[PDB]
RNA sequence: UAAUGCGAUAAUACGCAUGACGGUUCAUUUUUGCCGUGUGUGGUCACGGUAAAACUUAAGAAUCGUCCA
């Protein structure tokens, strides 16, 4: 079912059509190192719950971990995670991260009433979809990989799992 | 404020890297006259021989002769008539620039196609022909009475009675119906040459 | 060899059913619709079977593998249709368990030409100059492309580096081709293994 | 600011080629419907006839785009066509159809744009 | 009609040099060789006694008329550097191409270049950007510092005293650097390396 | 659509020329996922859509390269 009248099934405007971000497909792209933004943004735009496609595997490593569940991180989350994993791996490790906190989240202080605007940034996150995969390994062995993904599940509030190249 | 350009470097193909793994056998000239003439529409012979490699001297003559003999035994439409124009304006420029290449035999045969087609003749093209037959020792030694035959009809049809070239080749035309060799061309000149003197 | 039942005409939200009996859709492509009767076959196969050739070989390593399928009745298991000889192609993989969606094959004869991505192996990596030194080997393309006859599908292609040293890179110009095979494409100059040092500055 | 479209029963189109120049003359009843080519006359058809009498250099040539226009006058004043409207296009810019275009009006059709 | 109205250069170019170039570098197709498109000659402020980055037109008119004494075609003013100044320009210019490009060639390599006190060679060729048609093209760029070795500009001394230099640039089509050099050669203008 | 197309004097009388190999750009709904509406203890439910987004094997067409296996 789809939610239009006759005259709009032939004369539309909507000439150009985008499939919205909430319920888009696509994989996201790699990582940048572009300045974060000081624009605030809506709620929505760090929650992403649609599945990744089922045809992703890894990209660059032999190992990596992948999240069971969506959920949405704080930068302060992964920069504990990134001195984890190299403390744990080696300094002599491979390390690729896929992920990256952009989107800013505003906060009011204490002892304000509701109204008069939105608030400022206050830190930045990013959304986490079911099967993504958030970092990958090289120039290691399978018990290290293991290693690595036991260190960090007590430390992130999904369920995580091993993925492996073949 | 003028930016410039880098070339991209060319992309030699590795040695030992088969160009392709489909069974495209080697084709020689013998192959390639017979598949030339094995040719019952004029898209056929256009398609008979292309490409510098094939389209040589000795293609461009059988092109000719080919269809020659397809223009008198077959009526065709308006597709077909620009598909024969287009065979013979390519074969004739490709003579004029090989021909000093061609044999006796071609040289024979283009004579014959030229006079049979009923398009305007190339530049000079049966002159030229006809000056590098005219030492009279390639007539002479031609073993083949089929070219032979064909020069002196051809030169008929097109009215040249050339008195030194006629009177060699009166003898030799004579020796050929003796042998039962291309009688009817043998026959068909004699007649015309013939017919001529009267006149 | 593996097993394959037919199936009837039904529509795609019909397939979750397959699954939970224990089987997993799959179509077999390039088939002559004049002398065949359809151009794609559509059957099903045991997951019991198709996880064992997956952990076998791999999912981008079967790719490269000639297997034969065997089509009979779901009732009567005696009754045989006839035998294929197919390759994998492609497979359909959930992202949050790993669990088998739908199997892509092609129809190979010994005679027909095929595209296959052929997966890149090493040969006495740990005697190595740069080894040695303390660098390692790294791969830059997992998998090439090479057109191949039906009869002959090289496994994998098998690259030594027992005689590089540090800053040593390997192109698609030197890689093997096996009889019966050419590389594809037109991007030669391309790195394919790099002996560094370098851990991506991280 | 495309304006909008007009119906005619009768339009001259123009096909310029490398080589030629081609004029057809067609006959609508409904734009749902295919149209009748009355006319059919190129430069090919002018070469061949000004060639035996009068030597021309090329099909494309300032004699073979008055002896078209003369062609087409003939067919359409035989019958009874008087009227005409032109369709536009990037063809129609062409300096050979514009030739043509000039000599029909003085011989006498009425070619319309608008 | 005693007047000069053929181009010696533009025989030499097609009937004499071009199957030359076609024997050193052979190439699939008859146009895949070497070409001269077109001569660029430019004359600013940089170059002339006036010291101002923008002058007004009527203060480049000597120029642009010593322009057309040296091509014989009419030379424009730049383009304004921006809509707010309309009146001022900031040089002249003018562009060659055919049997006149030709003669200005011939002219410059036989006698004005080698009255020349430190010429050696002309630089080397510089690839631009592509255009939207995809066309890699070379320019070969110099300049000419006396301009009063011309015969022409002895009529009025006074008049053409200020005229002092001149910038010259070739636009080659060929397939390689190799080429362009090649193509020089032939048109006899040694290339500095 | 050979009365075609392209061109480096680019104009069109002249030059390349419609095949063959190679590389690029465009069917059991290919069948899975996914999305929408309805119903729902939050899914052992129904129908439809994807010419909006991920995903298969071809065959053909348009340039381009090429003395041709």
């Amino acid at each position: 079912f789809r939610r239009r009248t006759w005259p709009a099934v032939c004369g539309s405007l909507h000439i150009w059509k985008k499939m919205p971000w909430r319920i888009d497909q696509a994989p996201p792209p790699m990582p940048d190192s572009k300045p974060l933004t000081r624009l605030r943004a809506k709620r929505y735009e760090g929650i992403k719950k649609v599945v990744m496609p089922n045809s992703t595997q890894l990209q660059f490593g032999l190992y990596g971990i992948r999240s069971m569940e969506s959920a949405r991180l704080k930068d302060n989350t992964l920069e504990a995670i990134r001195r984890t994993i190299r403390r744990k791996i080696k300094k002599t490790g491979r390390l690729w991260i896929m992920i990256r906190a952009t989107v800013p989240m505003t906060k009011k202080p204490l002892g304000i009433r509701m109204g008069k605007g939105k608030g400022s940034i206050d830190h930045y996150v990013t959304p986490i979809r079911p099967g993504q995969i958030l970092y990958e390994f090289d120039r290691i062995s399978r018990p290290i990989a293991l290693q690595a993904l036991r260190a960090i599940q007590p430390k992130l509030p999904c369920r995580l799992g091993l993925v492996e190249w073949s | 404020i003028e930016e410039y350009y880098v070339v991209p470097p060319a992309c030699p193909p590795p040695p030992h890297n088969p160009k392709t793994l489909k069974y495209v056998p080697k084709l020689n000239r013998t192959q390639i006259i017979a598949r030339v003439y094995e040719a019952k529409t004029p898209t056929e012979l256009e398609n008979s021989a292309l490409g510098k490699k094939f389209f040589s001297e000795f293609a461009a003559v059988a092109k000719l002769v080919r269809l020659s003999q397809l223009r008198r035994a077959n009526v065709y439409n308006s597709r077909d008539d620009a598909m024969c124009v287009s065979i013979y304006n390519t074969s004739v420029r490709v003579a004029d620039k090989l021909l000093h290449l061609s044999s006796d035999e071609e040289l024979c045969g283009l004579i014959w196609a030229l006079s049979q087609l009923p398009y305007p003749e190339y530049e000079n093209l049966v002159d030229r022909s006809l000056q590098i037959l005219l030492e009279e020792d390639k007539p002479l030694k031609t073993g083949s009475s089929l070219a032979v035959s064909r020069a002196a009809a051809g030169l008929a049809s097109l009215g040249r009675w050339d008195a030194s070239t006629w009177e060699v080749l009166v003898p030799l035309l004579r020796k050929n119906v003796q042998e039962g060799k291309e009688v009817e061309l043998s026959n068909l000149a004699l007649g015309l040459y013939d017919a001529r003197e009267t006149v | 060899e593996l097993t394959a039942y037919a199936r009837t005409k039904t529509k795609k939200s019909r397939a979750k059913y397959l699954r939970e009996d224990g089987n997993i859709p799959t179509v077999i492509h390039g088939f002559d619709k004049a002398t065949c009767g359809f151009h794609n076959l559509n059957l099903c196969i045991p997951e019991k079977e198709a996880n064992a050739m997956v952990r076998k070989y791999g999912r981008n390593g079967c790719a490269a593998r000639v297997v034969k399928v065997k089509v009979v009745d779901h009732a009567n298991p005696e009754k045989v249709f006839g035998y294929l000889r197919t390759r994998p192609c492609s497979l359909a993989i959930t992202a949050t368990s790993l669990k088998l969606e739908l199997m892509h094959l092609q129809y190979c004869p010994q005679d027909r030409l095929v595209d296959v991505r052929v997966p890149i192996r090493l040969i006495n990596d740990d005697v190595a100059p740069g080894v040695k030194k303390g660098g390692w080997i790294s791969v830059k393309q997992r998998l090439v492309g090479y057109q191949c006859r039906g009869n002959s599908i090289p496994p994998h292609i098998e690259v030594d580096a027992k005689h590089l040293r540090l800053d040593d890179k390997v192109l698609k110009r030197d890689l093997p081709i096996p009889k019966g095979t050419r590389l594809l494409g037109c991007d030669f100059d391309a790195v394919v293994l790099h002996c560094t040092t370098d851990v991506g500055k991280e | 600011p495309l304006k909008p479209l007009v119906f005619r029963p009768l339009k001259l189109f123009f096909w310029a080629t490398n080589r030629h120049v081609h004029a057809k003359v067609v006959r609508f009843s409904s734009p749902f419907n295919e149209g009748v080519p009355v006319v059919d006359i190129s430069t090919f058809d002018a070469f061949n006839k000004l060639k035996g009498s009068a030597p021309v250099v090329a099909p494309r040539s300032l004699e073979c785009y008055k002896e078209v226009a003369k062609m087409v006058k003939e067919e359409t004043a035989r019958q009874n066509i008087n009227e005409v409207t032109l369709h536009l296009n990037s063809h129609a810019s062409d300096r050979g159809v514009r030739e043509v275009v000039r000599e029909l009006k003085n011989l006498g059709l009425l070619v319309k744009k608008v | 009609s005693s007047l000069h109205l053929t181009s010696r250069y533009h025989h030499m170019f097609y009937n004499v040099l071009y199957r030359e170039m076609m024997l050193k570098a052979p190439k699939t197709k008859v146009e895949q060789g070497p070409h001269l498109e077109s001569i660029t000659l430019t004359i600013k402020t940089t170059d002339t006694r006036l010291d101002k980055d923008i002058v007004d037109k009527w203060e480049l008119l000597l120029f642009s008329l010593a322009l057309e004494h040296i091509t014989g075609e009419p030379a424009a003013f730049l383009p304004p550097p921006n809509r707010h100044v309309a009146n001022k320009s900031a040089g002249v210019t003018v562009t060659l191409k055919g049997e006149k490009m030709f003669n200005f060639l011939e002219k410059l390599v036989y006698t004005i270049l080698p009255n020349q006190t430190g010429f050696e060679g002309v630089p080397q060729p510089k690839t631009l950007v592509p255009g939207p048609d995809g066309v890699v093209k070379r320019v070969v760029d110099f300049g000419v510092t006396n301009l009063l070795l011309y015969p022409d500009f002895e009529e009025h001394f006074g008049v053409f005293e200020p005229i002092r230099s001149m910038q010259v640039r070739m636009m080659i089509r060929s397939d390689s650097d190799e080429s362009c050099n090649m193509l020089v050669s032939g048109l006899l203008v040694p290339q500095l390396e």
